[PDB]
């Protein structure tokens, strides 16, 4: 293992380092992860109103980045371009999706096209960190220890303990949303119960069960299949998460998006592969090999030829020069 | 339910007495002398009146320990704080009343630690009275002064000059060495111990000076004075908030107006009231650098100093670190940082906590050049953590009054049967010392003093230059 | 203080006077009263003008008379926000063995509770008087040798007169002029670690003693690092230029940055720390005009108007009922209304025509003819005209 | 001024062989940008890089004193209780021994 994983997938949902999901429609900034005795860094997530905007990394006292789904990154208040490499934080793009690596400090954040924060974090912070993605221990039930230190049964007042205000905006306690689903029930639970159910029935998902349990994943979807009107696609966010959560455990799955009728969004020219190498052979590249022994990562990439050049796939014959 | 243990008995709130001081006012050893609030008792089980709780054990007698630094001490056990012993009896710590020997300092370029203990900031560029005795209604024996040049902003600039005026003398020091411009009358009390990194320097029964050859000035006074002095170090009275009594006899609140009262030249430039801020000039709007300096000054709170941090507060000596090495543009010599930590380690040494904080990648301090003048490399010169400053030598064979227990620096160590002399850098057998013993008695190695001024008829003088067993004839007054 | 004065002048500190003669101020050494101060989160001031911080959560002893037992004060601290470096005062408990061995309690509002019973202010018992000050802050006054201040949101004060010189013990110290001995635990020996001093005065054993007092809670909330700099940078700005030479600002700046980064709302934590400085600049003689629409001007109601330096003697309608009483009060700061208008109980302030009377405590209306068989009394314009 | 150690009495022999103007521009560039606080290594390493080039051309140099870039060697003579004192900081000794 030697690593961890958090995920803020879909709308308002969360997945801690230890198999514990919940929902949280925040209103302001909140602490994702970071030390608790002494903080060398702190990953932070800004919510506008329930829906998320930005991931932020405050590197102690002196440095700050604010990337958004947007992607218009900035350092302090000055908007910078991208890529960017200051202070040991390489702010790159991998597989058409944005990354923020901090290997000196022990973390790898990223965001996808739809907007799904992810935090891979080292084993150095085992029983150390505490935040909105919980502590990195083995157990999964105790990982709501508030900023005071209090095992709370509620997954909601917990996340509101880990709020962090600024001078531009001071923020209050968000309220849990009043569900309109409770009256507009109708047929929406009968015909659409299956897209949640196919995590358990279909054979391509029928083999991570000795590694994980889909019972929370099917539990968290059934409450969000009810607000969207007229769509089977409303299940694939909670399903897409289940793919990665099994991949991180050491058992990857293949071709599950072929028949699922939902592919994650990516820009033109590329679509979602599974287990593409991060060292994408691009056009203006040096033909060197066997240094990129990194692990295999999911994300969208170009066709077999069609090398990359400035965020678009272009045929290898038309590789330009630079001066 | 649970029938409580035998050693104690359950209580019940009576319906009549409002003073139901039962379970809520559980008297432990901390809160016995302290007075407690109480609304009503509870359904608890409390110890008898003749005993108290003690860490999940109702200790019977009123013998329970006497805490200090959050540590246990049985009755009869002693603690040594300063030059006093102190024993606990009636649960309260019973000390002595031997006032100890105070110590000024100049921690860095522009700071001053008074006798009673008051760090303050005073960047000056004129000459200033560090401490003296001619204060109000006194004779005026000694007038230690201090003088800085280019030292309002700490840097590789700011060499200090020190002119000390005792017994009608003028001995002064700068640029590493000490110089006598006017020798003083009673040479007997004079003494100079160039041991290690320091220049220890006695001047009398109740006065001593220390100098790290670079900036520090740590004058040590004895119990004799007790409110007879004044200057930038204050009055030495125990009261810690009257060390800003200016020359015009009033307490001030802003130290930058204080030291301006103590300048000698009343027509040089008085220093400027700086706008207060947590960031000095270089660290001003350079928040990146301000963290690299803060972290490196946390060596004062590190695994190697944990023993001393419980005795000596590091928060004074940290504020100096951040202040100096921001302003200091350290380029070749990282001395404006390595000297503020050594000033903390030495204070930790005086309280008996020797420390080895100095490595090869941090403030190295080699000692190999003294083992060079001889072609054969004997290798006796070593950098010791904290070795005694007051040893025996060919020049100072007798033991001296030793204000400083131990000191850092390069120390010569060689097997016994050999004694150190400084001119010939190595250690040498005792007989090679120019030692003097005229007419039998033990004394120093031929001090250049004219003994016996008192009686003319008993004027039996016997000098000794280096070795001679001679005696000189007195010139008669008649 | 960097300015010249001719000879023969007599400038006066708050404590005493000094006169210039032959370039040397002569000065008296007569004692002058002390002030232990709790404020902010956990920021204490001893009687001897020491400053420190101790963020413990128990019932601690603030002060006590320790050769006899004329009184004893007891602070009660609690955590006060999400952070762990935020421990504000909730209540304080006073104990007077001279009167019934009673037990006063100042609650988290402006409320007071004697022996469990809530009380309407004023409370003239024999010795102790408890009354509002601006109608937003309580003031206890036992005898002529003890005062207090509001413990609603945690800004306790005390005034101990020199009759208690050196004969008190607590977190606030000996009151002996020496600033260094104040970390003296009850076992009679000075401690160098503040984390040992405070946890020796706790009254309950179940309370958790702390192991480290942190200095920078802005690390746990890096968002407020920027704001805490520019916010309390006004404290050294020349807005406060007039009282840098009256009291050292450097700690009141140090206590801001610990409050704005720690508390739930840094808006009022800022503007209750800047006032901690102006309230000390004013206690020495310097009043500062530091209120703006941005820098936290309070909102006096429509009946009242803001006022910088005014007289709280001719304000309340109770004053006209008891005019012969002395009002030896200062020139205070708060919400008043113009001199033609006097303060009524219901928040509005009114002219002295409908200003009721308070005869024998009873609140009579502006026209109430009133008589037993023998006496004859009426209320005209605030005063109760009795005869026989 | 402190980077003029590259043009000093102790380097006069090498300045005639190896131009110091390249190695001086590096000195001014590094230790401006470098915020040297505890370790003065961003200065002491640019001069050693010049002294080593001077050594390859046969000009050994001793530029290192106690108040400038000290480089002690006493910790290796510590693991033994008896202080034999064989390790020493030698200006330019052969690297390829037996
Ligand atoms: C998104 O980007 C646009 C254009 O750069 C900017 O105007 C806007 O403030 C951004 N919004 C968010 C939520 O980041
Ligand atoms: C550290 O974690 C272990 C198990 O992961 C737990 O048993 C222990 O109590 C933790 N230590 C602290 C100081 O919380
Ligand atoms: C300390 O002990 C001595 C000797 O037993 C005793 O004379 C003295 O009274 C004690 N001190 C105090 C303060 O009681
Ligand atoms: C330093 O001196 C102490 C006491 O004199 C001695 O015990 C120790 O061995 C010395 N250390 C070194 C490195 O010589
Ligand atoms: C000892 O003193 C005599 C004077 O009486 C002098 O001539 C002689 O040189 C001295 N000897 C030494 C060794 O200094
Ligand atoms: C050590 O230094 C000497 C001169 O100091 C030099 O001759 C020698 O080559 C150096 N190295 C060795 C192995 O002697
Ligand atoms: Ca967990
Ligand atoms: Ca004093
Ligand atoms: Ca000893
Ligand atoms: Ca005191
Ligand atoms: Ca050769």
């Amino acid at each position: 293992s030697s690593t961890a994983r958090c995920s803020l997938f879909g709308s308002d949902f969360v997945n801690t380092f230890d198999g514990s999901m919940y929902s949280f429609a925040g209103y302001c900034s909140y602490l994702l992860a970071g030390g608790c005795q002494k903080r060398s860094f702190s990953i932070i997530g800004d919510f506008q109103n329930g829906k998320r905007v930005s991931l932020s990394v405050y590197l102690g006292e002196f440095f700050d980045i604010h990337l958004f789904v947007n992607g218009t990154v900035t350092q302090g208040d000055q908007r910078v371009s991208m890529p960017y490499a200051s202070k040991g934080l390489y702010l790159e793009t991998e597989a058409g999706y944005y990354k923020l690596s901090g290997e000196a400090y022990g973390f790898v954040a990223r965001i996808d096209g739809s907007g799904n924060f992810q935090v891979l974090l080292s084993d150095r912070y085992f029983n150390k960190t505490c935040g909105l993605c919980g502590n990195f221990n083995i157990f999964a039930e105790d990982d709501f220890m508030t900023q005071e230190g209090t095992l709370t049964s509620d997954p909601y007042d917990f996340a509101n303990s880990w709020a962090l205000s600024s001078g531009e905006q001071w923020c209050e306690r968000a309220s849990p949303p009043s569900s309109s689903c409770n009256i507009s029930s109708g047929e929406m639970q009968k015909g659409l119960w299956e897209q949640c159910q196919l995590l358990k029935s279909t054979s391509v998902f029928a083999r991570c069960h000795p590694l994980v349990d889909p019972e929370p994943f099917v539990a968290l979807c059934e409450k969000t299949l009810c607000e969207c009107a007229g769509g089977l696609e409303c299940a694939c966010p909670a399903l897409l998460e289940y793919a990665r959560t099994c991949a991180q455990e050491g058992m990857v799955l293949y071709g599950w998006t072929d028949h699922s009728a939902c592919s994650p969004v990516c820009p033109a020219g590329m679509e979602y592969r599974q287990c593409v190498s991060p060292c994408a052979r691009t056009c203006q590249s040096l033909h060197i090999n066997e240094m990129c022994q990194e692990r295999c990562v999911d994300g969208c990439s170009c066709p077999e030829g069609q090398l990359l050049d400035e965020g678009l796939c272009v045929e290898s014959t038309e590789c330009p020069c630079v001066h | 339910s649970l029938s409580c243990r035998p050693p104690m008995v359950k209580l019940v709130c009576p319906a009549d007495n409002l003073r139901a001081e039962g379970l809520e006012c559980t008297k432990t050893c901390q809160n016995y002398d302290l007075e407690c609030m109480s609304m009503g008792c509870v359904s608890g089980c409390l110890c008898p009146p003749g005993m108290v709780r003690h860490e999940n054990r109702c200790v019977a007698l009123e013998r329970c320990p006497c805490f200090h630094q959050g540590k246990e001490y049985a009755p009869g056990e002693t603690v040594k704080i300063g030059c006093n012993t102190c024993v606990c009896q009636d649960r309260k710590w019973n000390c002595t009343d031997h006032v100890c020997d105070a110590t000024c300092s100049t921690i860095g370029m522009a700071h001053y630690l008074t006798f009673d203990g008051l760090k303050y900031l005073f960047p000056g560029e004129c000459q200033y009275v560090l401490v003296q005795d001619y204060c109000g209604s006194n004779p005026g024996t000694f007038r230690i002064l201090v003088g800085n040049k280019g030292c309002s902003h700490p840097s590789v600039k700011c060499k200090k000059r020190v002119t000390i005026l005792v017994e009608g003398g003028e001995i002064e020091l700068f640029d590493g060495e000490v110089n006598v411009k006017r020798p003083m009358k009673d040479e007997t009390h004079f003494e100079v111990v160039e041991s290690g990194r320091y220049i220890i320097l006695l001047l009398g029964k109740a006065l001593s000076v220390v100098w790290d050859r670079h900036l520090s000035i740590s004058v040590v006074l004895k119990q004799t004075y007790q409110e007879k002095v004044c200057g930038l170090c204050g009055n030495f009275d125990g009261i810690q908030n009257n060390d800003l009594t200016s020359s015009n006899l009033q307490v001030e609140e802003d130290p930058v107006d204080f030291g301006n009262s103590w300048k000698v030249s009343s027509q040089c430039a008085d220093t400027r009231k700086v706008p207060l801020d947590s960031s000095p000039a270089t660290c001003h709007n350079n928040i990146m650098k301000q963290t690299m300096v803060d972290s490196s000054c946390r060596i004062l709170t590190s695994d190697v100093f944990q023993d001393c941090n419980k005795l000596v507060d590091p928060e004074p000596y940290l504020d100096v670190c951040i202040y100096d090495t921001c302003s200091c543009e350290s380029i070749g010599d990282c001395a404006c940082f390595c000297d503020t930590i050594a000033a903390y380690a030495h204070v930790c040494a005086q309280h008996g906590k020797v420390v080895t904080w100095r490595t090869a990648t941090l403030c190295p301090q080699s000692c190999e050049e003294r083992n060079l003048r001889e072609n054969g490399y004997e290798c006796e010169w070593r950098y010791n953590s904290c070795a005694p400053a007051c040893q025996v030598t060919c020049q100072h064979p007798e033991p001296l009054a030793c204000p400083v227990q131990c000191v850092e620096g390069c120390h010569a160590h060689c097997p016994p049967g050999k004694i150190l002399d400084e001119l010939l850098q190595t250690c040498v057998d005792p007989e090679d010392c120019p030692v003097c013993e005229v007419a039998g008695r033990r004394f120093a190695s031929g001090k250049k003093v004219t003994l016996n001024p008192s009686d003319p008829e008993h004027c039996q003088i016997c000098h000794c230059d280096v070795v001679n067993l001679t005696c000189e004839a007195c010139q008669e007054p008649g | 203080s960097g300015k010249r004065y001719p000879p023969g002048t007599s400038l006066s500190r708050d404590c005493n006077t000094c006169i210039c003669r032959n370039s040397q101020w002569i000065c008296s050494n007569e004692e002058c009263p002390g002030e232990c101060l709790v404020t902010g989160q956990s920021h204490f001031k001893s009687f001897d003008n020491r400053y420190f911080t101790f963020s413990g959560i128990c019932q601690y002893l603030l002060a006590r008379d320790c050769q006899d037992h004329s009184f004893s004060i007891v602070i009660e601290t609690v955590q006060c926000a999400d952070d762990r470096d935020a421990v504000c005062t909730r209540s304080v408990t006073v104990r007077l063995p001279g009167l019934h061995n009673s037990l006063v309690k100042l609650k988290h509002g402006a409320g007071v509770a004697m022996d469990g019973q809530d009380v309407q202010l004023p409370l003239l018992k024999g010795d102790l008087r408890i009354q509002h000050t601006v109608t937003a802050s309580v003031r206890l006054s036992y005898g002529e040798d003890l005062q207090m201040d509001w413990d609603g949101r945690g800004r306790l004060l005390v005034k101990l007169s020199p009759v208690y010189a050196g004969k008190t013990c607590g977190l606030c110290g000996n009151y002996n002029g020496n600033q260094g001995d104040d970390f003296l635990t009850p076992s009679g020996l000075a401690e160098p670690r503040v984390e040992d001093f405070g946890n020796a005065w706790k009254l309950h054993g179940d309370c958790q003693d702390l192991q480290k007092q942190h200095s920078d809670p802005c690390a746990l909330n890096p968002r407020m690092t920027r704001f805490s700099e520019e916010a309390c940078a006004v404290l050294t700005s020349p807005t406060f230029e007039a009282c840098h030479r009256a009291v050292s600002p450097l700690p009141y700046l140090r206590n801001c940055r610990y409050d704005v980064c720690s508390c739930s709302d840094g808006r009022e934590c800022l503007c209750g720390a800047l006032a901690s400085y102006a309230a000390a600049c004013a206690g020495r003689g310097v009043r500062v005009a530091w209120r703006e629409p941005g820098r936290c001007e309070l909102n006096c109601p429509k009946g009242q108007v803001y006022l910088q330096c005014g007289t709280p003697c001719n304000l309340t309608c109770r004053s006209l009922s008891y005019p012969d009483e002395e009002c030896n009060e200062a020139c205070l700061e708060g919400c008043f209304c113009p001199p033609g208008l006097y303060m009524d109980e219901r928040g509005d302030c009114v002219p002295k025509a409908q200003c009721p009377c308070y005869y024998d405590g009873e609140i009579f209306q502006p026209e109430d003819i009133f008589s037993d068989h023998h006496t004859m009394c009426y209320c005209e314009d605030g005063f109760m005209h009795c005869t026989m």
